[PDB]
């Protein structure tokens, strides 16, 4: 009886012929961790799929691009009714074969029962509510799932082979449901910090940086144009280049009344790139907000405050528009990426010499005994550890505006134009960090002990590494991916225990 | 050691039968031990100035493995620099007190072109070594 | 603390989901205690509105 | 320089010379195995090693005892190709010599009689491949070599966290090869403690006791004795001088009339250096000291024959005079010191619950089986089989090798059981560890792990086959009646065969082999795992033994290694890297004598490499081979900095040798960030075979290793001229040097055409030589898949350039030009098995008939007569490729059914509709089926056919090998009998067959004619079986499983191109998923027009540092500049002079290489056909380590005429505007991993619902949906989506009546839902109403 009930708590009894114990009542109950039903996983679920998900960057935001196959196979029973509601099928045994036979009359169907029907969309680790979200399917020839850029942010998803899953709200009440709560537009705004999450990722902000930029003298310079409009015409024609100080006739508005649209026009002085992009800021934005350089920093916060003045709706659409624009521009500036990008100072080898014999001093301090062992690990890795941070910033300098170029008069710097450093100071990709290890020797490693190793990566990326400086490199990048390895396991144990107590 | 190059100060010219400790010399090792402090200090703010424009500036998803692993390095070495302060300013007051340059252990005599070379410098060479053999033994 | 304060929940059913299973029925069983639904675990279990 | 190198050279940069070339990189597995199966004389590891230890086996004392002879290894029953096609393991019969002899009763021993049973059949055994993989049911798979902790004593620690006092502990572990683990360790208290295996702790002295060591000669062992004098009155002590040193005075130490030191004072080296040059022996001490020592053995009153003090007994003040007045003139006491020589046994004896040998024989009987009582023969015999019996327990030769080694004994080999020397040696060990003499092991360290691989895995899987076999014939040798039962009788089949059936069919270390690329094999074959027997477990350690270690330098792989929950777990072989005869894991290195260099080659292993100083693989060397600079970077110590000339005593063998097969062949990987290089090598064994084998431009030179050593490719065996070329076959005529005196003849080659792989993928064999050509042995003869002329093609370079391209490479995704699809060159393809089982339910028989209820005749067309689809149909889905139909009679069909069958006129079969059909989506091309079929059951009419055709086809092949065989065999008689009788227009008149009577005059040319003669004859007869046993073999009943009558597998290739949503990387890391497919006409182009194939995003670059994917797209770009160049000079046809002009150049560039070449190639014939072979561009090489240097780069873009940039102006193809800045294009070899999309797309409205939970299921392949976790459901209640979720686990899945009442529903068009209560909660209700528990529903 005590092995019927719950087996385990006597000597385990054995399932016959087979050495495994036999599970008992109580533990097909139990499991890992409690109910297995109410555990992920969690039930199945009918009418869903999932495939590898792609891009494409020509969606409203309300919007996704889901299979044909997909979509004929979800909505089965709901195509076997149109169809006869419409008379096109004589039975439901007709239908199955109708669409079984593919013909062609169905997808005129499909479109019907596919246009103000959300589904939903979900990305592997459901982390916050913007973990699913509602979108608008549109029909696509092709067996992947097209998802909206400017979400990737909030799932946290890359392409480098993601799945998502699809689920079909059924009940009308699924649908008005999917509609005014799980809907993309209504959820821009993360619930933990009431900053966009529907941030410009990094292409599309690489664009506009780009855009509302300025160099010291190119095509255009100095002249007026009557607004925006012509503003415009100047770049695509190849009169006027995008990066050139311009003044320009601009209307900005401004509601500083009792919620009532006050209307301000001015000479700004500006740049042909500022000026064509103020032709998408809805009216009551001041001109300001464009007239600066638009870092990713600065570029979310003019999202934001077209939010809190204007309202959802003139967002949304605001917010569609810079991404069709930034990612277009991004295509004209031929910005690329080569080995000549990532420029070494040439004062480089001056700094090696230099603290190598001050390792070479401290060496002669240790020699036969001079001074105790342990000390000269310690002076030797503290002499280590400041070159790196001269090196550092003797390339940022170099790098940052060391593109010396003329106007009219003598000579002048400006911040570089040079491709990988516009990366890093809009917040495109990489970081000042990240730039460190490709130009600047990268860092010290430490041995698997923790203990930082004596002799640092005097090499960079665009130099070779040698035999032992990849092995040293080696202990930080596997523990690096054990770490992250790890740190899935312990958020989603500190979310699951926060949960349950709320 | 560029530590004498950075200073206009020559390796210093020890007499057959100087002594050491006169007005010259403990203000000569006054100032070396109040610069060398005040360095460290400058070295300390800069260091924390650093770290928290890293703070302060958000990396991207994709670069905050590599952003995090350099903040850390940082993080630790400060508070590596930090003991060292202390550890000088400990032996800055040893200078003016009376109970610098022998080892803790025994009453031995620590060289005094030893003590050059590391003024922390605690025990003697035989006394040092043996504690680092305990150390991997009494540890590992 | 968090871990300890989920721990006290007045439905019993929300407890049998994340706690030890086991220890839960018995606890419950014995004591004859009525379960009002009202939280949100439990309606899922069950399958009713949250 | 070779044959199939002269039509292709890959231009190598890259100094330092090859001295030792890769060695086979099947080395182990193949090995290993060989070494198991084979007959072995002697001990070593074999199948005659696990024998002839457990043999002899002899009965109950009885006198019956049955010995060992020799065995033996039948043929295969089936060839590799017949095994796989049917679905058995390749294995051979393995038949075992056995004596029994039997002793008179009662006997100075010698036999009655011995019957010599012949040969018993013990089982099949499994056999490796060609390529070292085994066959288990027609299915190949592959044995990891396995590491696991190295037998032997291994001190560790436990410091830190234990406890939470800091402290440290110290503990040992002796691990056997086989028996119980023996661990001792101590705990806070200092205490010393063992346990066998994990089991309760002990007080350590207790074995002492069972070896019958008593209190007294356990002091004696373990410490020094201090000898106290009662000489006159009150106390005198014997001193030893060192005995005082960290220990302050005691009292007033003084003798030789003169005090040396007083109390209260350090002894340091001044009062022991006093002691010690004036000769202090014995000194006068007071009574008080020995209050707290503890004496050391027994002592007893003379008088009264009582007890005085036991051994280990401290004394007292009062004690002594006690002992002082019985006569007593000799005190031993221990030596007892807290910082030298603790007094740690002394305590665990108090601890001890034990006194006597029987004692803790019990307690340690207790221990080992609680719960019943202990007796002297129980406790007795437990120990003894523990760590002392031969059976039970082994260290092996390597665990006797580890274990004197860390002792640090001399004998390399001794017992193989513990002794109690043994167990004293190593518990000495553990306290002068503790003691501070001494350092502890490390379990990470390469020399304290073993690697074991098949051949042994199989050996204990075969003695574990034995031990339980022997149990049984001890039992029947009891009993057993004179002249009947004889060695077989007692050996059964399949206890043998079932213990080895079980390790290489489902085990962790037996998997499929991982075989969609040639690397992918070759790499798997070579890896590593610390899982499974014997080693750790994925929840048990631990980063310790995950993370890489430094001995990994030259032996195992930094980084190849799995990116997923075990990552370090796994590893992968280094390309130089051999096991030790021991097992352990060496390297090769360079003998740096004096100051020269030598390239005389030692190989180092763990442990021996810690002591030399090995210098750097970099290093600069000229004339002689001295050492270039006077100071060279090196390691030595386990640590790594600068070193004398004349310090050196090893060097580094090649810039490769730390990485592995997979790492080496990442071109610029020098400069790529170490996480992005795993991904690199991980993704790389992920590419699917292409259509069309390219070639990197962009190579490292590894390529042509991997592929020949992997099997996919055929060697040529012997070196000669291609007598005929086939797309079936290849035959060599054989160069007289290489060829055998007898059989003359040639070697034939017979091709694997396109056939079904392990991931569904195809394996396709191509000629690569053209009829006439010249050959040399260890030539390539014919590619594999994603193989060229030798080198190893994963995929296809492509024009790629790094711009934004409108967004459509967002993240990581990838954007391909139409030119692509359209060259149909990343089209890739699929073979997939598809089977149709008859079998036989309760009711009946299922029948393949084509007659199938309720279907027209459109199916049957793509149908034979007889119920199968014909070969050659290309179906889609819906298609049904065979008829199938199962009993099912009586339907009992509802009214209105049976209305319809009335209507209609239907006759409701007595037979269901079973057949297979081809799976809705994917469509492709029958190319081959295959029919198995019960023996007994009648072979229908298509199977008749079939197996009629395969007669036909294999007497064709055969013959053609005799006919090919003889002309070749009879071309050799013709000319030895042109020696001696030359008669060229005479001879050939005659028939052929004709010619064997003609002789020869005195010489040995009669004697090689007669040789000739023998090998014709066997031919002639070999040809008759070899027809005989496969014609047989196909006729033969194919033999299934119960319940199945007969079985048809259909095979399909599908062709599928490629689309949105497939995975594709670079070599570097670079993952995408492929987006938009553009036209020709949008893509950038450049100022001459040529599109560009791959636009990929800039921003993947950076962040993650994969420099060496820029560094492979510029080196590609010149590398097709040098095809540009000879294609124009190519069709401008210049001549030779010109066109090898200008490839010398290309081949020299800038000085220092390592290349070398011509004038040598004839300047004609073989230039010309070189020429070609480059225009596709010229093959490059960049080394690992030995890479190309930027200028070399830069200036084989000079020669190429192309800007040094690597980066060029652009131009819009849609705008046709120009782009502003240059961007960076070139050629990017690129790899499509079978993450194939239309292999992850799954959707399901409807479905099968499992059983036990009425839940969506893929039953149909129509696959489960989507899995809606707990995560998911927290996400919905985030929302207000309460209905959303209602309906998710409600009607959705677990509503068996919901989920009918909504899909009735939803064709009505009324979206709504009729919830109730999901099922899974009803059989909670059911599943707690059967335990004790009243669980009702209140209420309403
Ligand atoms: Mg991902
Ligand atoms: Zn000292």
């Amino acid at each position: 009886v005590d092995a019927l009930l719950d087996n385990g708590r006597r000597g385990r009894a054995i399932t016959g012929s087979n050495k495994r114990p036999l599970k008992s009542l109580a533990d097909m109950i139990k499991g890992k961790q409690g109910r297995f039903r109410q555990n992920l996983l969690g039930k199945r679920v009918d009418y869903s799929g999932r495939s590898v998900i792609t891009v494409g960057p020509y969606l409203r935001l309300h919007q996704c691009g889901l299979p044909k196959k997909m979509a004929l196979e979800l909505f089965k029973p709901f195509i076997y009714g149109k169809l006869e509601l419409r008379g096109l099928a004589t039975t439901i045994k007709a239908a199955k074969k109708m669409v079984e036979r593919e013909e062609a009359v169905v997808w005129d169907i499909l479109d019907e029962v596919i246009r103000e029907h959300p589904v939903l969309l979900n990305r592997a680790p459901t982390l916050h509510r913007l973990g699913i979200q509602a979108f608008e399917p549109v029909l696509i020839e092709g067996k992947a799932i097209q998802l909206h850029p400017l979400v990737c942010a909030a799932y946290n998803a890359d392409f480098d082979g993601d799945q998502m899953a699809v689920h079909v709200p059924l009940t009308l009440e699924a649908q008005l449901e999917a509609r005014a709560l799980m809907m993309s537009t209504n959820n821009i705004l993360s619930p933990a910090n009431g900053e966009p999450i529907i941030v410009p990722s990094q292409d599309v902000v690489l664009g506009l940086y780009y855009m509302t930029r300025d160099c010291v003298n190119a095509k255009g310079e100095g002249m007026v144009l009557t607004g925006p409009k012509e503003a415009e015409r100047l770049y695509r024609s190849g009169l006027a280049s995008l990066h050139a100080r311009v003044k320009v006739r601009i209307t900005e508005y401004e509601k500083d009344a009792n919620g009532e649209l006050v209307a301000k026009t001015s000479l700004k002085d500006t740049t042909v790139g500022r000026a064509i992009l103020w032709m998408i800021v809805p009216k009551g934005l001041p001109y300001s907000i464009v007239n600066q350089a638009l870092g990713k920093k600065a570029i979310s916060k003019m999202l934001n405050t077209c939010y809190r003045i204007l309202g959802l709706k003139p967002t949304v659409i605001f917010a569609d528009q810079i991404m069709y624009t930034g990612f277009a521009y991004a295509a004209r500036s031929g910005a690329s990426v080569g080995i000549d990008d990532m420029v070494i100072p040439e004062k480089k080898h001056e700094i090696i010499s230099e603290a190598e014999a001050e390792v070479a001093e401290i060496q002669e301090q240790f020699q036969s005994g001079l001074v105790t062992a342990g000390e000269r690990y310690n002076k030797v890795i503290d002499i280590w550890a400041a070159a790196n941070d001269r090196v550092s910033k003797a390339m940022m300098d170099n790098l940052q505006t060391e593109t010396v170029i003329n106007r009219d008069g003598q000579e002048e710097k400006q911040v570089s134009f040079n491709s990988i450093y516009m990366m890093a100071d809009s917040g495109a990709r990489g970081s000042a960090a990240q730039i460190r290890q490709l130009a600047g020797m990268r860092g010290l490693m430490a041995k698997p002990d923790g203990s930082i190793i004596e002799t640092p990566i005097t090499a960079n990326f665009r130099e070779g590494l040698n035999v032992l400086q990849y092995f040293i490199s080696t202990h930080g990048a596997r523990k690096g991916l054990a770490d992250t390895a790890l740190k899935t396991a312990n958020s989603g144990y500190l979310t699951r225990r926060l949960v349950d107590v709320a | 050691l560029s530590i004498l190059a950075i200073a206009g100060v020559e390796p210093y010219q020890e007499k057959p039968g100087e002594e050491y400790m006169n007005e010259a010399q403990l203000a000569h090792f006054r100032r070396i031990l109040e610069a060398w402090r005040n360095q460290l200090r400058d070295e300390v703010d800069r260091t924390v100035t650093h770290m928290q424009d890293e703070a302060a500036n958000f990396p991207d998803p994709v670069d905050r493995a590599a952003q995090e692993e350099e903040f850390s390095l940082e993080l630790r070495n400060r508070d590596r620099e930090r003991k060292l302060i202390k550890k000088i300013e400990k032996t800055l007051k040893k200078v003016e007190d009376e109970d610098f340059g022998y080892c803790e252990s025994c009453g031995v005599e620590i060289g005094i072109r030893r003590l050059e070379a590391r003024p922390t410098a605690d025990l003697c060479i035989d006394c040092k070594t043996l504690a680092e053999i305990r150390e991997k033994q009494m540890a590992g | 603390g968090i871990t300890k304060a989920s721990l006290a929940t007045e439905s019993f059913i929300s407890a049998a989901s994340f706690q030890e299973t086991t220890r839960v029925l018995t606890e419950a069983a014995v004591a004859g205690k009525r379960d009002e639904l009202r939280g949100l675990k439990e309606n899922v279990i069950v399958g009713r509105l949250i | 320089y070779s044959y199939t190198e002269k039509k292709r050279i890959r231009k190598d940069f890259g100094k330092r010379p090859q001295v030792l070339d890769v060695p086979y990189l099947l080395s182990i597995q193949l090995d290993s195995f060989q070494k198991f199966i084979e007959q072995d004389p002697e001990g070593q590891y074999g199948l005659e090693a696990a024998f002839r230890s457990v043999f002899p086996i002899q009965s109950y004392s009885g006198n019956s005892e049955l010995q060992y002879v020799s065995y033996r290894l039948g043929e295969p029953v089936f060839d590799v190709q017949e095994c796989q096609i049917r679905g058995v393991t390749y294995s051979a019969p393995l038949r075992v010599k056995l004596r029994l002899v039997i002793y008179e009763r009662e006997a100075p021993e010698g036999t009655v009689k011995d019957i010599k049973e012949q040969e018993v059949y013990m089982g099949e055994i499994p056999l490796m491949t060609d390529n070292g993989t085994f066959v288990i049911n027609g299915t190949e798979r592959v044995i990891v070599s396995q590491l696991h902790r190295s037998p032997g004593v291994f001190f560790d620690s436990d410091k830190g966290k234990t406890h939470s006092s800091g402290k440290v502990l110290y503990n040992a572990r002796i691990i056997p090869y086989r028996g119980s683990w023996l661990d001792f360790e101590f705990d806070p208290k200092d205490n010393l403690f063992v346990r066998i295996d994990r089991r309760r702790k002990l007080p350590a002295t207790i074995i002492l006791r069972a070896l019958n060591y008593t209190t007294e000669q356990i002091l004696d062992l373990f410490f020094e004795k201090v000898i106290f004098e009662i000489r006159d009155n009150k106390l005198q002590m014997e001193l030893v001088p060192e005995r005082l040193r960290g220990e302050t005075a005691s009292f007033d130490i003084e003798a030789n009339g003169k005090v040396y030191v007083e109390k209260g004072r350090r002894i340091t080296a001044r009062h022991i250096r006093q002691l010690e040059k004036d000769d202090v022996k014995l000194i006068e001490v007071p009574v008080e000291y020995i209050a707290g020592k503890v004496v050391a053995k027994d002592y007893i009153d003379e008088s009264t024959g009582e007890l005085i003090c036991a051994a280990n007994m401290e004394l007292s003040l009062d004690l002594l005079a006690k002992l002082s007045q019985s006569g007593h003139k000799r005190i031993e006491t221990l030596f007892t010191n807290d910082l030298d020589h603790g007094p740690y046994i002394s305590e665990t004896l108090r601890v001890d619950p034990t006194n006597d040998r029987l004692s803790a024989l019990v307690e340690i009987y207790r221990m080992m089986r609680p719960g019943e009582p202990p007796t002297r023969e129980a406790a007795e015999s437990l120990f003894e089989n523990l760590f002392f019996s031969e059976d039970r327990y082994d260290l092996s030769a390597v665990g006797r090798m580890k274990f004197n080694r860390s002792l640090l004994r001399e004998e390399i080999e001794g017992s193989g059981i513990l002794s109690k020397d043994d167990i004293i040696d190593v518990m000495k060990k553990l306290i002068d560890i503790r003691n501070g003499k001494g350092e502890v092991d490390d379990i990470d360290h390469l020399g304290n792990r073993r690697i074991r691989s098949v051949g042994e895995m199989a050996e204990n899987q075969f003695r574990v086959g034995l031990v339980r076999v022997e149990r049984a014939v001890k039992e029947r040798l009891s009993l057993g009646d004179l002249d009947t039962l004889m060695p077989q009788d007692m050996i059964n089949a399949k206890p043998i065969s079932a213990a080895v059936k079980e390790f290489f069919g489902s085990s962790q270390l037996s998997q499929f082999m991982d075989q969609n690329n040639p690397l992918s094999e070759i790499t798997h074959k070579r890896r590593i795992s610390a899982l499974g027997p014997g080693g750790l477990t994925r929840e048990r350690a631990g980063f310790e033994v995950r993370d890489v270690h430094p001995t990994h330098y030259g032996r195992v792989c930094p980084i190849e290694t799995p990116e997923g929950p075990n990552i370090g777990l796994i590893n992968s072989l280094s390309v130089y890297a051999q096991t030790n005869e021991y097992g352990f894991l060496e390297t090769p290195y360079r003998k740096v004598t004096d100051g020269v260099v030598t390239d005389e080659i030692h190989y180092l292993s763990a442990i021996e490499e810690g002591n030399y100083v090995i210098a750097q693989a970099n290093s600069n060397l000229d004339e002689e081979g001295h050492f270039v600079e006077d100071l060279v970077t090196c390691r030595s110590k386990g640590e790594s900095s600068l070193f004398s000339r004349d310090q050196v005593d090893y060097m580094d063998v090649s810039t490769q040798q730390v990485v592995s097969v997979g790492a080496s062949l990442i071109p610029f990987l020098e400069h790529d960030d170490a996480n992005r290089a795993l991904m690199g090598a991980n993704m790389q064994r992920q590419a699917v075979p292409t259509l069309r084998a390219d070639k990197p431009l962009v190579g490292t030179g590894m390529e042509r290793a991997v592929a020949v050593d992997s099997g996919v490719t055929a060697v040529a065996k012997r070196g000669g001229v291609v007598q005929y070329v086939d797309a079936s076959r290849i035959v060599i005529k054989v160069n007289e040097d290489e060829m055998y005196p007898g059989e003359a003849g040639i070697d034939i080659y017979n091709l694997t055409k396109y056939t079904r792989s392990n991931q569904n993928t195809c394996i396709n064999q191509m000629p690569c030589v053209s009829l006439g050509e010249p050959v040399e042995r260890g030539d390539v003869l014919a590619d594999g898949p994603s193989t060229d002329l030798g080198e190893l093609a994963l995929g296809q370079n492509m024009r790629v350039a790094f711009m934004p391209w409108n967004g459509y490479n967002f993240e990581d995704s990838i954007l391909v030009s139409e030119r692509v699809v359209q060259e149909d060159r990343f089209t890739t393809i699929h073979i997939q098995e598809l089977a149709c089982v008859s079998r036989d339910t309760k009711l009946g028989p299922e029948e393949i008939t084509a007659d199938i209820p309720n279907v027209g005749e459109a199916a049957l067309s793509k149908l034979d007569e007889s119920g199968i689809v014909y070969i050659g149909a290309e179906v889609t889905g819906g298609d049904i490729l065979v008829g199938k139909v199962t009993p099912k009679g009586e339907t009992q069909l509802t009214p209105e059914e049976k209305l319809l069958r009335a209507i209609f006129g239907e006759k409701a079969s007595d037979v269901k509709d079973s057949s297979l059909r081809v799976p809705n989506g994917v469509s492709g091309t029958v190319i081959d089926v295959q029919v198995f079929t019960r023996d007994g059951v009648e072979k229908d009419k298509r199977a008749l056919e079939i197996e009629e055709m395969q007669l036909k086809q294999a007497k064709k092949d055969l013959s053609e090998e005799l006919q090919i065989l003889e002309a070749g065999l009879f071309s050799r008689i013709r000319a030895v009998l042109v020696a001696g009788g030359v008669e060229a227009e005479k001879l050939d008149k005659l028939p052929r067959d004709r010619w064997l009577e003609l002789g020869l005059t005195d010489e040995e040319k009669q004697n090689q004619l007669e040789q000739l003669a023998e090998q014709y004859d066997e031919l002639k007869h070999e040809f008759e079986k070899k027809l005989e046993a496969k014609r047989r073999k196909i006729t033969q009943g194919d033999d299934l499983a119960p319940g199945v009558l007969k079985i048809v597998k259909v095979y399909l290739a599908v062709k599928r191109r490629i689309q949105p949503g497939d995975k594709m990387a670079g070599r570097h890391g670079n993952k995408g998923v492929i987006s938009k497919i553009n036209p020709i006409e949008d893509m950038p182009y450049d100022e001459n027009g040529t599109p560009v194939d791959i636009v990929l995003n800039p921003l993947g670059v950076p962040s993650r540092m994969n420099i060496g994917q820029i560094l492979e797209t510029h080196l590609g770009m010149a590398a097709k500049g040098i095809g540009d160049k000879i294609n124009a000079m190519l069709k401008q046809q210049q001549e030779v002079a010109k066109l090898r002009e200008f490839i010398q150049r290309a081949y020299d560039l800038g000085a220092d290489v390592r290349q070398k070449v011509d004038l040598s190639t004839f300047s004609d014939e073989e230039v010309m056909r070189l020429a070609e072979n480059l225009r596709k561009g010229m093959p490059i090489a960049t080394p690992v380590f030995d890479g190309a240097k930027e200028a070399e780069i830069k200036e084989l873009l000079k020669l190429g005429d192309l800007p040094t940039s690597g980066q060029i102006r652009l131009y819009d193809g849609r705008t046709g505007e120009q782009f502003e800045r240059p961007v960076t294009v070139g050629y990017m070899y690129m790899l499509k991993l079978n993450h194939l999309v239309d292999d992850k797309m799954h959707a399901r409205s409807t479905g099968s619902y499992s059983l036990v939970t009425q839940q969506p299921l893929g039953g149909k392949a129509q696959f489960g949906g989507q899995r809606f976790g707990e995560m998911e459901v927290w996400a919905l209640e985030a929302y207000g989506a309460a209905y959303t979720l209602q309906e998710m686990l409600t009607v959705k899945s677990d509503d068996v009546n919901g989920r009918t009442k909504m899909y009735k529903n939803i064709v009505d068009g009324n979206h709504q839902m009729e919830p109730g209560m999901p099922e899974s909660f009803n059989v909670l209700l059911k599943e707690i109403r059967s335990l004790g528990i009243n669980i009702e529903l209140e209420d309403e």
